[PDB]
């Protein structure tokens, strides 16, 4: 098992550009199909911009004492390590 | 005006008794945040002389 974490790392490894292949087909599979209303569109992809946005103010501005500030760095951190092993642009 | 009296903020003796001041807050100052109460103490006495 321990072996096999191993092997099967290197399988995931090997599933990561398979799997990046499936996901391009369907990022055209997805536009396939993504058009709705232009005018909208650009309000709830704007959307996004603004509710995302005042998000990341209030993670910016936020005062935390010394322990809330390091438990809010060390999720960070682990988030920054999750998304550093996954491969591609995104 | 936390002292009632001159004479609380000053001991002369062998030995100097200790300096109590007391205080009474409202109570709002909310923990979780730890903002800091810089407790300002200009304070002077004899120098000991070693």
């Amino acid at each position: 098992g321990l072996q096999n974490i191993r092997g099967r790392y290197h399988q995931w490894m090997n599933e990561l550009p398979e799997r990046v292949s499936h996901k391009t087909q369907h990022l055209d599979e997805k536009k396939e199909l993504g058009h709705l209303s232009a005018g909208a569109r650009r309000l709830i992809l704007g959307i996004i911009v603004t509710f995302s946005l005042i998000l990341a103010l209030i993670c910016v501005t936020q005062p935390f004492n010394p322990l809330a500030q390091f438990i809010f760095l060390m999720l960070l951190w682990g988030v920054a390590l999750i998304v550093r092993r996954m491969p591609g642009r995104f | 005006e936390l002292k009632t009296y001159e004479e609380q903020l000053q001991s002369s003796g062998l030995e100097p008794a200790a300096i109590n001041v007391s205080l009474n807050l409202p109570p709002d100052l909310y923990l979780m945040r730890s903002t800091g109460i810089d407790m300002d103490i200009n304070y002077r006495y004899t120098m000991p002389p070693v």
